[PDB]
DNA sequence: CAAGACCAATCTTTACACTTGAGTATTAAAGTTACCTATAGCGCCAAGTGCGCAGTTTTT
DNA sequence: CAAGACCAATCTTTACACTTGAGTATTAAAGTTACCTATAGCGCCAAGTGCGCAGTTTTT
RNA sequence: GAAGCUGAGGCCAGUUUGACUGGAGGUGUUCGCCAUCUCCCUCAGUAAAAACUAG
RNA sequence: GAAGCUGAGGCCAGUUUGACUGGAGGUGUUCGCCAUCUCCCUCAGUAAAAACUAG
């Protein structure tokens, strides 16, 4: 059964207490002012946080939880969905012999608010939430949307960092997904899709990938609903590919299984970690120099004691980062186990660097109590 | 092997299924038509669309993915072993060379050729079919060559029991034509012809002339290749023609493909949908029994050697079945060569498989394994316990009657073996269960020394629950908190009341909930009081007395063939009021007969019985200080422990509550002498007071709601379970059903 | 810059209106829909049991 | 200028070679194929019957 | 208009009379810093989702 | 390099002191000589296939 919210449902369900006054005073649902969100920066990118405070976050936390959650979606999209990962992103493609990676340029950015309110428009219901002022659909997208001051030209946008911007992006993004899926299926090319990053693979031989053509058609298709490919990230390779550090490689031609492996530049930070762990050097230059991570003066909870305050964070740091490390090789054997699709070699490499691992985190653990 | 995987994505009830680690046998288990059937749907329109044949797509599980994958996967490695060496050169192998590992040996170089050859390697060839959303196929090897030669290599049969076909053996002559590769194209058909009508021949010619008439009169097709061997070998066979009709059919089938197959490559993989229908249940085992002859007869390993002993890799062997016997047998004689698969259904209603741990390191629960322990396989929710009270208790009838939804959970009593090598937890397996255990099971407390000390299972617990010694923080803090007080109730010592009989200020019932509390996460329910402990609680201490009183009132007799001059003479020489114990004791007994007997003497007998009754009161009311104090002696005399978990063997053995002990050889050598036969464990006193109970509530009450509500008032502890176990029942119904 | 290919549902199946046999400007009622769900670790509070609402990697 | 998508047959179906159960560098014989066709209005020749070999439009 | 992308500075080396560019090597390669083997500091600021807690 | 395409000339009209460009109009239109209604001469040279001989 398709879900369909209607005015009981967010009476109920969604508003219950955090928009209690404006439904009983029939006073329209306002738009997310300017004060309730915060601008941080990060390098190029402008990241748009509300406040926890603002009844807005909890109604949207729990559109999440309860709306958006609910709408299906297209099996192509492994980002944000549940069940998703970036493995099982890469893992369609170990049977292909040549692989090509695009991007989609500012991806959330160029999501226009009308096809979010046409996505959406079939699985809520047509009623008049307040009155004959305010619709049911335009209050939940008063809850989704923002408008940002830096660009009012634009008007209505989701945003990098709300707490519904990846799920809308997925659904509105479904009609894409189907039509992309659908033409690569037809050129016979596996197609899979992690946001805004879009790879696919030929498993037979041939120089599809290669072409300008399949570039040219992939831009066309994007140009339906206004988006762009971003020709810096374009990459396209032969038997193996090595994407953003995870290393595809598929030498043999009909009927062949490729590896999927970690290149040595993945590897770089935790091999260097423990070896400064075996080397001795104290927990804070471990912490600074290749974490990146370390404790402001300005961030000290209490002043009652500074010095084994700071040692604790930073055996803190240190462990969560281990047990962080370990989590992850931990996922990509699970994944190997369940797909049987990485290096044999790479997977000796993992026990061993696993096995390192645990014995340092074991020494920190012994460490603490002396 | 022959398979090494099979993957489906997005077909009729398959969201994304992936089938490996394929064993000789396969044994399918699980609810009707979950997904088996689809299984076998999607496998035979795999085979189908292999040979180019026109057959109809498949349906979509969902629309919104533009198109659905059935990938396998194929173990060449044999076949490359078979072909890259030097000796066989004939055609047949040149030809799979070129067309299989060709096009994926000319890229590699000299290193890498090398290392495949001189490496343990293991060589695998995937072929994906694609459907897309208008019906259109696409393969990921172009080459029909390819796709024809893998059909080949690896035929996939299949037999139907149901509509099976004992008069239509066709696709015997069709196996057993193609599995051994006889070369009969160098033997002219004319060469042959004139062959054969050269030796059959009566007069040489007259033959030929009977059939050249013959042929000028029948106008026939061309011979057919696979015509002239079915010919060849079912004439040269002493015969053509061949419930237990179909037995013999499948179990020939059997036969002639493992015998066949140990001389060629091929390997078939052959699918048997219900091969247990219409048959008893000996005849299944026999013939599950006959097939692992078979395999064994030909099997060559370390020890067994010989001619007529063969290293051929065997036919996987799918069979889907519903009966526990086909299963028992197969897990009993295959051991560690079968696999059972679990097919059950998701939260949006998509097929989920899982793979069911049958193969067990303990040889002796291999050679007990029997129908009861093969049952469980097909549970859809278990209730494992450790005693034959708990059986007698959750199975009874009428409790079962109030409580349809937990009679849907098959209750199993498993010992700690037993529970160690058949858990689903170790077995990965979904089928939802519980384990309820005492709380006995993880401390004991002493009471000379007034200390609890902790049983291995509770550290083992601990060791199983305290995975964060090796992982970073999140919100478990709690759980680490609940252990550090687990590690505290060791050193701490408590006070006892009455030489070790009730705790002074401690509540036991508060570490029981944090125990369930911490270990539901584990699947393990731990009941704060025995079962035999919680049907004798201070709630129900008036209905167990009805019982008595039945037990005494209709359940007694009269031990002599005359009543009248019996009862006469033992109310003349023993008196009523100062001699009640002996005269009862000779008067009535516990008999399952109940003669007649005369009005004067039934209502003499009538008089007594009450006379003794509220006798009987008097003195539980008088010896006993208070109620809880009953509660105590009746669960001891009946094998139950105290609040400091003590039994009556137990305090003989160390010699405390003496005088409790006492009291209670006293009234059972008094005044519970008729019911000293029913204070066992075993005595089944257990039914029938819950069948009393039961029906004395119903006779009160006329509301099944609320009769439920008296149920639960009366036994808070094990309604309480058989709630939680329905809830638990009913969500995973909906993880199933809904 | 610039464009063909711009999901799949949305409840579903059947079906004449006007005055009884021919007819020259734009969907729908109705029977069934046909049954759904609050709240999963954390905080408040009775005060330690029970009820209500400081990681890794990838996108970026 | 510059490129992914480079017909469908071609006879077809079956199939191990070596010394009897395991094996680390490249298709084919064979039974059936399994049956096909000269020369259509015009010219030569017997000499007017019979036999042998000066259109339109569209591509352009 | 094609954006390419990055947080702001303070030494030292290389290009500059006075300011700008990098702080393991080897090997191969589709030349991508892409893959594989061996062995600079400070101060800001750091939103969300998802997977993963070997066996 | 993108070929666009046509056979070589001899008057007369339009653009040129001295040679180059066209030889019914109306109407509409995707502006294509595209559609619909009404009413210059000479000389070369001209391969093949296919349809069509109302009913």
């Amino acid at each position: 059964k398709m879900i369909l919210v209607d005015k009981v449902f967010y009476e109920k369900i969604l508003s219950v207490e955090s928009f209690k006054e404006n439904i009983i005073t029939q006073s329209a649902i306002p738009k997310i002012s300017n004060k309730e969100v915060r601008l941080i920066s990060s390098g190029s990118k402008i990241f748009y946080a509300i406040n926890n405070t603002s009844p807005h976050s909890h109604v949207q936390l729990r559109l999440n939880r309860f709306f958006l959650s609910h709408i299906p979606l297209n099996s192509a999209a492994k980002a944000f969905v549940r069940g998703g990962s970036y493995l099982k992103y890469l893992e369609p493609h170990i049977y292909g012999s040549s692989y090509c990676r695009l991007d989609i340029s500012s991806f959330f950015n160029n999501i226009s608010f009308d096809d979010v309110k046409q996505s959406l428009s079939p699985y809520i219901k047509d009623e008049y939430l307040i009155g004959t002022e305010q619709k049911l659909i335009d209050a939940i997208l008063n809850s989704v949307g923002y408008e940002s001051p830096i660009r009012k030209d634009k008007g209505m946008i989701i945003p990098m960092g709300f707490r519904t911007s990846p799920a809308i992006s997925n659904i509105v993004f479904r009609k894409m997904d189907l039509l992309i899926q659908d033409f690569c299926a037809k050129k016979g090319v596996i197609y899979s899709r992690y946001a805004d990053d879009m790879l696919f693979s030929n498993p037979r031989e041939s120089k599809l990938l290669m072409s300008d053509y399949f570039i040219d058609e992939i831009s066309s298709l994007l140009s339906i609903m206004g988006f762009n490919i971003n020709q810096s990230k374009y990459i396209s390779r032969e038997k193996e590919i090595s994407i953003n550090g995870y290393v595809i490689e598929n030498k043999g031609g009909n009927g062949s299984i490729g590896t999927i492996r970690l290149s040595k530049s993945k590897l770089n930070t935790v091999l260097k970690v423990t070896h400064a762990l075996a080397q001795n050097i104290p927990y804070k230059n471990i912490c600074n120099k290749y974490i990146k991570v370390r404790l402001k003066e300005k961030n000290i909870k209490y002043e009652s004691k500074k010095d084994e305050f700071e040692k604790k964070y930073y055996r803190d740091q240190l462990i969560n980062y281990l047990g962080g490390y370990r989590s992850y090789l931990i996922s990509l054997v699970k994944f190997h186990s369940e797909y049987k699709c990485v290096n044999s070699d790479f997977i000796i490499q993992i026990n061993g660097i696993l096995n390192d691992i645990q014995n340092h985190i074991q020494k920190i653990k012994k460490n603490r109590r002396l | 092997m022959t398979i090494e995987s099979i993957r489906v994505k997005n077909l009729l009830s398959f969201d994304d299924v992936i089938l490996r680690d394929f064993r000789d046998i396969n044994c399918i288990i699980g609810r009707n038509n979950v997904g088996k059937s689809n299984l076998l749907k999607v496998i035979r329109y795999f085979y189908a669309k292999l040979e180019n044949k026109k057959v109809i797509p498949l349906d979509f599980h969902t629309n919104y993915n533009a198109v659905g994958e059935i990938t396998f996967t194929f173990d060449t490695t044999r076949i490359k072993k078979i072909v890259t060496s030097r000796k066989n050169n004939g055609r047949f192998h040149k030809h799979i060379y070129n067309t299989l590992f060709k096009s994926s040996s000319v890229k590699l170089n000299f290193e890498e050729l090398i290392a495949r050859k001189n490496s343990t390697n293991k060589s695998f060839f995937s072929l994906t079919l694609t459907i897309c959303k208008d019906d259109s196929v696409m393969w990921s090897v172009d080459d029909p060559k390819v796709r024809s030669l893998l059909a080949t290599l690896y035929p996939f049969l299949y037999i139907e029991t149901r509509h099976i076909d004992l008069y239509d053996w066709n696709p015997i002559w069709k196996l057993i034509s193609n599995l051994n590769s006889f070369n009969f194209d160098d033997v002219d058909h004319d060469e042959l012809v004139n062959f054969l009508d050269e030796k059959i021949s009566s007069r040489k010619g007259d033959y030929k002339k009977y059939i050249d008439r013959v042929v000028s009169v029948i106008d026939t097709k061309p011979y057919t290749y696979k015509e002239k061997v079915i010919n060849y070998i079912k004439v040269a066979i002493k015969g053509d023609s061949f419930g237990t009709n179909s037995n013999k059919f499948l179990e020939t089938l059997l036969h002639l493909l493992i015998t066949l197959t140990r001389t060629e490559f091929i390997s078939p993989i052959v699918y048997i949908d219900e091969p247990e229908v219409g048959l008893h249940p000996k005849l299944a085992e026999s013939f599950v029994s006959n097939l692992n002859k078979i395999y064994s007869k030909f099997k060559k390993t370390s020890e067994l050697s010989g001619p007529g002993r063969y290293k051929t890799p065997y036919p996987n062997i799918f069979y889907s079945t519903h009966s526990p016997s086909i299963l028992k047998q197969t897990i009993k004689l295959f051991g560690k060569d079968q696999q059972v698969l679990h097919f059950s259904k998701k939260k949006d209603g998509s097929t989920r498989v899982n793979k069911i741990n049958s193969t067990y390191s303990d040889e002796r629960f291999l050679n007990i394994f029997s129908d009861n322990e093969a049952r469980l396989f097909f549970s859809e929710y278990i209730v494992f316990v450790e005693g034959a009270t708990e059986l007698e208790l959750f199975r009874n009838l009428s409790l079962l009657n109030l409580y349809p939804a937990f009679s849907l959970a098959d209750i199993y009593d498993a010992n700690e073996v037993i529970l160690a090598n058949i858990n689903p937890g170790y077995s990965k397996a979904s089928i939802p269960f519980v384990i309820i255990k005492d709380i006995d099971t993880l401390i004991d407390y002493s009471i000379k020394t007034e200390k609890f000390s902790l049983r291995p299972l509770f550290e083992k617990m601990i060791k199983e629950l305290t995975k964060e010694f090796d992982y970073y923080d999140t919100g478990f803090g709690r759980v680490r908190k609940e252990i550090d007080l687990f590690s505290d109730i060791q050193s701490s010592t408590k006070k006892h009341m009455d030489s070790g009989l009730f705790f002074k200020r401690f509540s036991l019932h508060n570490l029981s909930s944090r125990i369930n509390k911490v270990s539901r996460k584990l699947n393990r329910y731990f009941m704060t009081t025995t079962i035999e402990g919680a049907l004798i609680n201070e709630q129900s201490l008036p209905y167990f007395f009805n019982w008595i009183g039945d037990v005494i009132l209709t359940q007694m007799t009269i031990n002599n063939p005359n009543p009248d001059k019996f009862i006469e003479a033992m109310r003349r020489r023993y008196n009523i009021k100062s001699q009640v114990v002996p005269l009862f004791k000779s008067v009535f007994c516990i008999g399952l007969n109940h003669p007649v007997y005369s009005s004067a003497v039934d209502k003499q007998a009538l008089r007594i019985k009450l006379s003794f009754l509220n006798y009987l009161k008097r003195k539980v009311y008088s010896d006993f200080n208070n109620e809880k104090e009953i509660v105590l002696a009746l669960r001891l005399a009946f094998g139950g422990k105290t609040e400091t978990q003590y039994t009556l063997d137990k305090l003989r053995k160390d010699g405390e509550a003496e005088l409790f002990r006492e009291k209670i050889k006293n009234y059972k050598n008094n005044e519970l002498f008729f019911l000293e036969p029913q204070m066992t464990k075993t005595s089944g006193w257990v039914t029938t007071f819950l069948n009393y109970t039961i029906e004395k509530i119903t006779s009160e009450e006329s509301d099944d709601d609320r009769i439920r509500q008296k149920l639960s008032f009366i036994f808070p502890e094990i309604i309480s379970i058989i709630e939680q176990a329905s809830s638990s029942i009913e969500a995973e119904e909906s993880s199933l059903t809904g």
